């Protein structure tokens, strides 16, 4: 029993209406929950069988809807409530929960300033290569990294992380670190990676050519 | 009300460890609790539940025949032994009270299953080629606990430290990057600080364009 | 299918007895088909057990799509320790509803 939630993100701004979808495979009748998360700690239940709302909990969240249907609204954001949210079925066996949906701090749209590490020769020593692409500054958070050696993408073989949302200026930075051999390394020249983000018109690949 | 949650920590494939909740605020004895564990990054998946005296129990079947739970109602603490455990068993484990919605949550606490044992950092620099960008690469540690400022924390703004990440191998790799203003990368000097305490790793690394 | 619709009480409010009364005081709970459910009362005296009062047997009933579970609580006789607040919560593992109920024992012959 599937959860969809709709969108993966939201940019909002302190005392704004924002609303948040909730979708189920099959039928919940009314049995949806609305939990929130702040990163480091614990969640903490917002709304209870979609529309009853918690002890403790601020009236300016809202829950409604039914069946396969529900949202999640809150009248007036506050600062407290830039947080990602999760909706939880509870009718079929197993428990579900939604993939999260979070509300950051809106922005100026900014295209991410991308550089490109090549390994460095102390690494080399060791027979293994890093190779690490850094999207600096960007907003908002949605972004696509792909990696190329020799026109040829590579999967599986490279991580990514992001930081949180900035204190100062709201944006967000993210590293992708390609990891190969030694030797594999020093077979291919051309390491390109490609950026897509919102802020570019179209995508952006910083590339090197091994010797350089 | 409060859910105190101890007993987490560092495990090798197979191996097994306790991992308690204990209750105060409330009525243990009444109602059910359940586990609901967080893999870093990824979203809330619910593990397993328990009847007030331990009479009904569920499982997912990512951890059916492998994780055990139970509960003594006398302490008001709830348990959770974890046999067989695999890599993707590492994750944020929460204790929770149910009742209609899972209204109280326990802080939380991180197990991880992967298979190297403690080691201290590599650092290797990110050279440089407006803004131009430069940093350093802690690879192949564990465990989590490491720090890194710039220049003795002389050097914090435009900094940006990603957070770790599991490879594969079991080990963490991290990066930590800086932007500073490009004329200045042959006058000023940068030092990327990185600690490790638990295998006391202490390395001062200059990265140079 | 593993949901509880309801828990009530019965009697619900109003319960009134002299010292020495026998006491009783059911608790039903409406559940789905494949649903469990497990009984855990609490009461406010410090006297008696959870293996003297609650029912050792269970009573179950099926019609159609819906499980009625039942379970009794009976004291026998009653004194001023156990004057407070009864509450029946009927846990199924992934739910658990709780219902109140207020009973007095006055100092009077029965």
């Amino acid at each position: 029993i599937q959860m969809t939630q709709s969108p993966s993100s939201v940019s909002a701004s302190i005392g704004d209406r924002v609303t948040i979808t909730c979708r189920a495979s099959q039928g919940i009748d009314n049995w949806l929950g609305w939990y929130q998360q702040k990163p480091g700690k614990a969640p903490k239940l917002l709304i209870y069988d979609a529309s009853n709302l918690d002890t403790g909990v601020p009236s300016r969240f809202s829950g409604s809807g039914s069946g396969t249907y529900f949202t999640l609204t809150i009248s007036s954001l506050q600062a407290e409530d830039f947080a990602v949210y999760f909706c939880q079925q509870a009718k079929a066996f197993p428990p579900t929960f939604g993939g999260g949906t979070k509300v950051d701090i809106k922005r100026t749209v900014a295209a991410p300033s991308v550089f490109i590490f090549p390994p460095s020769d102390e690494q080399l020593k060791s027979g293994t290569a890093s190779v690490v692409c850094l999207l600096n500054n960007f907003y908002p958070r949605e972004a696509k990294v792909q990696w190329k050696v020799d026109n040829a993408l590579q999967s599986g073989n490279s991580q990514e992380s992001v930081t949180e949302q900035d204190s100062k200026d709201s944006t967000y930075s993210l590293s992708s670190t390609l990891t190969l051999s030694k030797a594999d390394y020093e077979k291919h020249k051309v390491y390109a990676c490609e950026v897509t983000h919102q802020g570019l018109s179209s995508p952006v690949t910083k590339s090197f050519n091994r010797g350089e | 009300v409060q859910l105190v949650q101890s007993g987490g920590g560092l495990v090798k494939p197979g191996g097994s460890l306790r991992l308690s909740c204990a209750a105060s605020g409330f009525t243990f004895s009444s109602y059910s609790m359940n586990w609901v564990r967080q893999a870093p990054g990824k979203g809330l998946e619910w593990v397993s539940s328990i009847s007030s005296s331990s009479s009904y129990i569920y499982y997912a079947d990512s951890v059916k025949g492998r994780f055990t739970i139970s509960r003594d109602n006398a302490k008001n603490s709830l348990y959770l032994q974890m046999n067989s455990l695999r890599a993707e068993d590492t994750a944020v484990y929460y204790c929770a009270r149910v009742t209609d919605a899972f209204d109280i949550w326990g802080q939380g606490t991180m197990v991880t299953v992967s298979s190297a044992s403690t080691k201290g950092p590599s650092v290797f620099p990110l050279a440089p080629s407006g803004t131009a960008a430069l940093g350093c690469l802690v690879k192949d540690y564990f465990p989590e606990p490491v720090t890194v400022s710039w220049n003795s924390g002389a050097l914090t703004s435009g900094v940006h430290t990603f957070p770790a990440v599991l490879q594969s191998s079991g080990l963490y790799s991290l990066s930590s990057v800086v932007t500073v203003p490009s004329s200045s990368l042959g006058t000023q000097t940068y030092i990327c600080n990185v600690n490790h305490k638990p295998s006391n790793t202490k390395v001062d690394k200059r990265v140079e364009p | 299918g593993y949901r509880i619709y309801d828990v009530v009480l019965s009697p619900s409010h109003g319960i009134e007895l002299s010292v020495g009364e026998k006491l009783v005081l059911n608790c039903t709970a409406r559940t789905e088909l494949n649903v469990g459910i497990d009984f855990n009362w609490e009461y406010p005296s410090s006297k008696h057990q959870h293996k003297k009062l609650v029912n050792r047997d269970l009573k179950t009933q099926s019609g159609s799509e819906m499980k009625k579970f039942l379970s009794t609580l009976t004291i026998d006789g009653v004194t001023r320790s156990d004057q407070g607040l009864y509450t029946c919560a009927a846990s199924s593992g992934l739910m658990t509803k709780k219902n109140s109920t207020f009973v007095r024992v006055h100092e009077k012959p029965f």
